[PDB]
RNA sequence: GCCCGGAUAGCUCAGGGUAGAGCAGGGGAUUGAAAAUCCCCGUGUCCUUGGUUCGAUUCCGAGUCCGGGCACCA
RNA sequence: CGCGGGGUGGAGCAGCCUGGUAGCUCGUCGGGCUCAUAACCCGAAGGUCGUCGGUUCAAAUCCGGCCCCCGCAACCA
RNA sequence: UCCCCCGUGCCCAUAGCGGCGUGGAACCACCCGUUCCCAUUCCGAACACGGAAGUGAAACGCGCCAGCGCCGAUGGUACUGGGCGGGCGACCGCCUGGGAGAGUAGGUCGGUGCGGGGGA
RNA sequence: CGCCUCCUAAAAGGUAACGGAGGCGCCCAAAGGUCCCCUCAGGCGGGACGGAAAUCCGCCGGAGAGCGCAAGGGUAGAAGGGGGCCUGACUGCGAGGCCUGCAAGCCGAGCAGGGGCGAAAGCCGGGCCUAGUGAACCGGUGGUCCCGUGUGGAAGGGCCAU
RNA sequence: CUGACUGGGGCCUGUAGAGCACUGAUAGGGCUAGGGGGCCCACCAGCCUACCAAACCCUGUCAAACUCCGAAGGGUCCCAG
């Protein structure tokens, strides 16, 4: 981790629950991360969006 | 004076000194040689002293072969210090030398010139020595 | 010194043999196509087929599918059903693919 | 395939003269042309522009074949060169497109070189291949001074199956390569 | 009593020992999951019924008996033979 | 994390109907000159995006960056 | 081989921190003004950064050895 | 059962480099084409497809050669587990069991399993 | 002063000194998954600008290159380079082990859910590997709807995640 | 009855010794890219080195952090005492 390499949560875009923790380099990757990930609540894969940790 | 031009590591752990010399036990170049009978760390200063002695006897003539090289860094702490605080600084270089090693050879000179020059050289050495002459045993190696 | 051909052939064969299956190995010449199902643990070919043995001719692809069915036909006879396909140095395409499609059509499991 | 004058000349004129010149026992022993590789090592377009375009568009007109970019293998400070910068165009001409370009290279291009006094005989590979260098791209008929923007030259590699320079020089002179000496 | 000042050494660090090496030798009975070799890179290679983890650790896939095999230029392999 | 603010020409700073002024720089007038002086001249998405209004520096939102302040620290 | 700081045009100082760009004042040289000099005004040149070695695509700049030069310390016995 | 070729293993250079000789009926390759499938950061070179006029030139297969590579004894030595001595030391020596590396002689231009095509 | 690599370390493991030398307190949205393809450094000869070194061609070349950064190990029969599609840098578990005073640290087949790549066999629970780290207490935030001091709520807690 | 220790058998190892194939060091000689040295040239060459200068070749060596090699031993498992 660092000031430019920030921790972040991934929020299921369909039930709004944060499901994963990870990082990115926000200078190299300014856009919000969007990744398909399995949501335990929706018991199915879903688009997940970065939010502030 | 002799010493390595470069080195991987500045300081070596101290030797052991067992066993007859590993190699360089036969006359390879000249006619007569000087043989170590006991082991020792021969310093660069000892070598340079045995060498000059043989030059000033050959009055710039003949050939001199030096077949030992001081590659082993020799370390000493500054005077009056206590033990510890790391290894002392390198103050000189020695050549490990074990019984049977031909350290010097000469040629281009009479048998009487070489025997005397090699005798003087051995007085510069911290060990007993022995003068040898190139035999067929040498040339068979 | 290896060529890309030999590097490729090792590359795919190494991966297949790790799975432990019987290996349906395919060799393709400019004229003929040959198949033999191989036990690498015993080092023994169990069953074979080829246009040269079956004395077939015509469309190389259409002939390739035929040896596939022919190899399968004899394979089911001796109990062999599951198998791993070995395209060796070949792309999974055309003649090799047709032979592969043929063997499945005849009942080999891969 | 199709009919190009140089190709038909290679079989009709140059192959029998080669056999009777060297005594080839096999018909595949006699030297063949293999490929023509054209190299514009630009480096002007390192970062100063993507002028690679206007220079590949002209390579595409000269050879009929779209060039491919070459990128810097290592980084070099003196060259102001970061690893991976697009620093050239190379195109491999084979078969009929090789003949058509070689045919025009001899018939119109090399004569259009000013102070031309023949190709260097010493530039043979040592192993039967040849290389030459051009300083202008408008030496070729498809390029006009109005269509140009900056003079760029090239390296031309002609590869043959001849094992020796001696065989290859006979192959290229018989085809019509004017050698200076 | 004069006491001469002393300098210091810039060294004196070493890392924990990692306990690497072979963990089950040829002829030993092992159970699926047993660790066989701790290693850096593929000093030994996984043979028959032996897996390899992300840190090159070799481990048995079946109950059975360990066997080693030196394949020359192909490398040293560890096998597990079924019982 | 929260409240308060700024970004406007190269530097400084003023600002629902304009894009401003000073200094830096350009020559020109001046002396012996260093200037002061006198003159004219340039140098902007007013940080970015939506939205307002007939209009956008303004007003709003939202983020970017840099200012201040507050509280905290297991 | 106790601990610090420093070495870069001719002199005295930036640049090193944060690797890519050598800068400021004087001095030096060519012109000008003066009867002449100084001052003053207009131009210009000169530094491969103590050294060897390493890292790096690239070292005055970062790291290790050596050379040189200033500063501090050396207490309880 | 034996010879040749094709495919696929195993031993992991006694199997390699180089020099030479040799093979196209079959098999393999190159080859003839680039319509079709598919393909080139450009290129039918590669990958791929459709073919069968030609050539074993390249590749490959098989042989012969010890120049290089590779293997390599026997004997002797170094060292050493255990047992004993010696020297102020640096270090040395004996008994018993084990025993290299280098080097010498020498060997090697592969050997073998399974299947398929062909042959006698 | 913690962590990693090498040596010391006496051919298992472990092994000390203010012993000999270095490194870490990050990084990567691909530098991750999978499928398909490709093979370096350097030597020599050849080629406009072009040099020791840019890009191009031939020959030789088993790895001396490369693998983000120290070192060691490993490695082209790829772990190195290129491309396509993608997010397994999964959720719920976990036989069996390595290591080890504790606590921690490490490797892990296989089952299920819902997926990625592939024709398939299969691979995928980040990264060739070994540093890139901090027990508990106290508090923040999202969720869960488990407790809610006569009762319904609420205040405040608990649990999961960070 | 599984123990210390011991017999046999398999696997693991990189020390002693040795070696120089890798990383470095290194003595003598030969052949030699960059020159100094320099009768000298810059009109464009050169040319000669009883000197330093990679690579290669021959002779000869050194290394805890070098290894093409490599023991005695040591460890561990099985069977037996
Ligand atoms: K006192
Ligand atoms: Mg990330
Ligand atoms: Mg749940
Ligand atoms: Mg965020
Ligand atoms: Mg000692
Ligand atoms: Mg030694
Ligand atoms: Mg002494
Ligand atoms: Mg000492
Ligand atoms: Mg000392
Ligand atoms: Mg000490
Ligand atoms: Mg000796
Ligand atoms: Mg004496
Ligand atoms: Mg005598
Ligand atoms: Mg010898
Ligand atoms: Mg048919
Ligand atoms: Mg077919
Ligand atoms: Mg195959
Ligand atoms: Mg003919
Ligand atoms: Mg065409
Ligand atoms: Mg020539
Ligand atoms: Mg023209
Ligand atoms: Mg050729
Ligand atoms: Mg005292
Ligand atoms: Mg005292
Ligand atoms: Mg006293
Ligand atoms: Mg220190
Ligand atoms: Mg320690
Ligand atoms: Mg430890
Ligand atoms: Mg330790
Ligand atoms: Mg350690
Ligand atoms: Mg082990
Ligand atoms: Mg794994
Ligand atoms: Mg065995
Ligand atoms: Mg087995
Ligand atoms: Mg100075
Ligand atoms: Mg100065
Ligand atoms: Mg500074
Ligand atoms: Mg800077
Ligand atoms: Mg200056
Ligand atoms: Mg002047
Ligand atoms: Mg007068
Ligand atoms: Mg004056
Ligand atoms: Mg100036
Ligand atoms: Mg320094
Ligand atoms: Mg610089
Ligand atoms: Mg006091
Ligand atoms: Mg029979
Ligand atoms: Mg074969
Ligand atoms: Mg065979
Ligand atoms: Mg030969
Ligand atoms: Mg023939
Ligand atoms: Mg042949
Ligand atoms: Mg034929
Ligand atoms: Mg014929
Ligand atoms: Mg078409
Ligand atoms: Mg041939
Ligand atoms: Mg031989
Ligand atoms: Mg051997
Ligand atoms: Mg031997
Ligand atoms: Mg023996
Ligand atoms: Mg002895
Ligand atoms: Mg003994
Ligand atoms: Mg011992
Ligand atoms: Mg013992
Ligand atoms: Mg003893
Ligand atoms: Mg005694
Ligand atoms: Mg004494
Ligand atoms: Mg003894
Ligand atoms: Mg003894
Ligand atoms: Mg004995
Ligand atoms: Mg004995
Ligand atoms: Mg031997
Ligand atoms: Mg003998
Ligand atoms: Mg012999
Ligand atoms: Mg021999
Ligand atoms: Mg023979
Ligand atoms: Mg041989
Ligand atoms: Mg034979
Ligand atoms: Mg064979
Ligand atoms: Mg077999
Ligand atoms: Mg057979
Ligand atoms: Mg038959
Ligand atoms: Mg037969
Ligand atoms: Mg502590
Ligand atoms: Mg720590
Ligand atoms: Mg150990
Ligand atoms: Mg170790
Ligand atoms: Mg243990
Ligand atoms: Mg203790
Ligand atoms: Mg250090
Ligand atoms: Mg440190
Ligand atoms: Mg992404
Ligand atoms: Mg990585
Ligand atoms: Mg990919
Ligand atoms: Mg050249
Ligand atoms: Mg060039
Ligand atoms: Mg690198
Ligand atoms: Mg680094
Ligand atoms: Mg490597
Ligand atoms: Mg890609
Ligand atoms: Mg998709
Ligand atoms: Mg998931
Ligand atoms: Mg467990
Ligand atoms: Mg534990
Ligand atoms: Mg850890
Ligand atoms: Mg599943
Ligand atoms: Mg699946
Ligand atoms: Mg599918
Ligand atoms: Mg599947
Ligand atoms: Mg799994
Ligand atoms: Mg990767
Ligand atoms: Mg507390
Ligand atoms: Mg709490
Ligand atoms: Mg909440
Ligand atoms: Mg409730
Ligand atoms: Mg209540
Ligand atoms: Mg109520
Ligand atoms: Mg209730
Ligand atoms: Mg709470
Ligand atoms: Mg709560
Ligand atoms: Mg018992
Ligand atoms: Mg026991
Ligand atoms: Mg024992
Ligand atoms: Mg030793
Ligand atoms: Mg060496
Ligand atoms: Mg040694
Ligand atoms: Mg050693
Ligand atoms: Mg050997
Ligand atoms: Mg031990
Ligand atoms: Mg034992
Ligand atoms: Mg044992
Ligand atoms: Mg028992
Ligand atoms: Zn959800």
């Amino acid at each position: 981790a660092s000031e430019v390499r920030i921790k972040l949560l991934l929020e299921c875009t369909e039930c709004k629950r944060r499901n994963y923790a990870t990082e990115k380099n926000k200078r190299n990757t300014p856009n919000k991360l969007e990744l398909r990930k399995y949501c335990p609540w929706c018991r199915k894969h879903t688009v997940h969006r970065e939010v502030k940790i | 004076m002799l010493m390595p031009r470069r080195m991987k590591y500045r300081k070596q752990q101290r030797g052991r000194l067992k066993g007859a010399t590993k190699g360089g036990d036969y006359v390879a170049f000249g006619d007569y040689g000087l043989v170590a009978l006991e082991p020792a760390w021969i310093t660069a200063q000892q070598i340079e002293a045995a060498r000059v002695a043989m030059v000033r006897h050959f009055r710039r003539g003949g050939k001199i072969f030096i077949r030992i090289f001081p590659d082993k860094p020799y370390t000493k702490k500054p005077l009056e210090v206590r033990m510890g605080k790391g290894k002392g600084n390198v103050e000189g270089y020695v050549a490990v030398v074990k019984p049977g090693r031909v350290m010097f050879e000469v040629a281009g000179v009479t048998e009487e010139q070489a025997m005397e020059a090699l005798r003087i050289a051995g007085h510069k050495l911290p060990i007993k020595t022995k003068i040898v002459r190139r035999d067929a045993y040498d040339e068979a190696q | 010194r290896l060529t890309a051909y030999e590097r490729r052939k090792f590359r795919v064969r190494n991966r297949i043999k790790r799975t432990g299956r019987l290996r349906l190995s395919v060799f393709r010449s400019l004229k003929h196509i040959y198949a033999q199902i191989i036990d690498d643990e015993k080092g023994v070919t169990l069953v074979s087929a080829s246009s040269l043995a079956l004395k077939l001719k015509g469309n190389k692809t259409e002939v390739a599918r035929q040896v596939g069915r022919a190899l399968a036909e004899k394979a089911l006879a001796l109990g062999i059903k599951q198998v791993a396909f070995d395209r060796g140095p070949y792309k999974y395409h055309g003649r090799v693919k047709a032979l592969a499609e043929g063997a499945r059509e005849g009942g080999l499991e891969f | 395939p199709l009919d190009v004058a140089l190709k038909r000349k290679y079989y009709e004129e140059v192959r029998p003269e080669l056999i009777r010149r060297f005594g080839y026992q096999n018909v595949w022993e006699v030297p063949r042309l293999e490929k023509v590789v054209i190299n514009q090592g630009l480096g002007e377009a390192k970062e100063d522009a993507r002028i690679l375009e206007k220079a590949a568009q002209e390579l595409a007109l000269i050879t009929g074949q779209k060039p491919a970019v070459t990128r810097a293998k290592k980084s070099i400070s003196n060259f102001k060169l970061r690893k991976g910068m697009p620093i050239g165009l190379r195109v491999t001409l084979r078969r009929d497109r090789m003949w058509i370009f070689l045919e025009k290279l001899l018939n119109v291009a090399l004569p259009r070189i000013r102070d031309f006094r023949g190709l260097n005989p010493n530039s043979f590979d040592g192993r039967g291949n040849y290389n030459l260098g051009l300083r202008e791209q408008l030496i070729f008929p498809e390029i006009t001074y109005d269509m140009v923007d900056a003079l760029r030259g090239m390296d031309i590699a002609v590869v043959t199956t001849a094992e020796t320079d001696e065989e290859a020089r006979a192959l290229l002179e018989l085809l019509g390569f004017p050698f200076r000496k | 009593a004069h006491k001469k000042g002393l300098g210091s050494t810039r060294n004196g660090r070493d890392s924990q020992a990692k306990r690497l090496g072979v963990k089950r030798y040829e002829g030993q009975v092992v159970r699926a999951g047993n660790i066989l070799v701790r290693q850096r890179g593929t000093r030994f290679k996984p043979g028959k019924n032996v897996g390899m983890g992300r840190d090159f650790t070799l481990f048995a896939l079946v109950d059975g008996v360990v066997e080693f095999q030196d394949r020359g230029r192909l490398g040293r392999y560890v096998h597990v033979r079924p019982l």
